[PDB]
């Protein structure tokens, strides 16, 4: 069947970082914008929605905007990768892609944002 | 599948504005 898979479902980045997040999906020879529906949320709030080569900015969760995007030319190659940039401790979470390309199929990824060692050691000179 | 996903994202986006 058509199927949707991730490379990696357990990210750990570091906050104030840019993270990538992916997911593969069957694509071949050349991309077809009229068939392509790509989903991004994460926990209870909207990421991506990318209907027929046009990203509806309005249904974005206010948190991600600007500041979340999906990246275009890789997904000619079947790579449906979202970009976060500086990420925030509210961007930890059980994120989640849904792609339709004749068929459909999801899966979901776990990213955590920890604090830099700079952080645990100005607390552990409270040590 | 894309239609309930559609369905819920246009729900959620109706609730936080
Ligand atoms: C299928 C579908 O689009 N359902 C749906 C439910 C509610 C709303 N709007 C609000 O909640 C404001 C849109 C679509």
């Amino acid at each position: 069947a058509f199927t949707v898979t991730v490379p990696k479902d357990l990210y750990v980045v570091e906050y104030g970082s840019n993270m990538t997040i992916e997911c593969k999906f069957p694509v071949e020879k050349q991309l077809d914008l009229a068939a392509l529906i790509v989903y991004w949320e994460m926990e209870d709030k909207n990421i991506i929605q990318f209907v027929h080569g046009e990203e509806d900015l309005k249904v974005q969760h206010s948190s991600y905007r600007q500041r979340a995007r999906l990246l275009k030319d890789q997904l000619s190659l079947g790579n449906a990768a979202l970009q976060i940039t500086d990420v925030k401790l509210q961007d930890a979470g059980v994120y989640r892609c849904m792609i339709s390309y004749g068929g459909a199929d999801y899966k979901r990824i776990t990213v955590k944002v920890n604090a830099p060692y700079a952080a645990a050691l100005e607390h552990h000179h409270h040590h | 599948d894309p239609a309930l996903w559609m369905c819920v994202f246009a729900a959620r986006q109706c609730y936080e504005s």
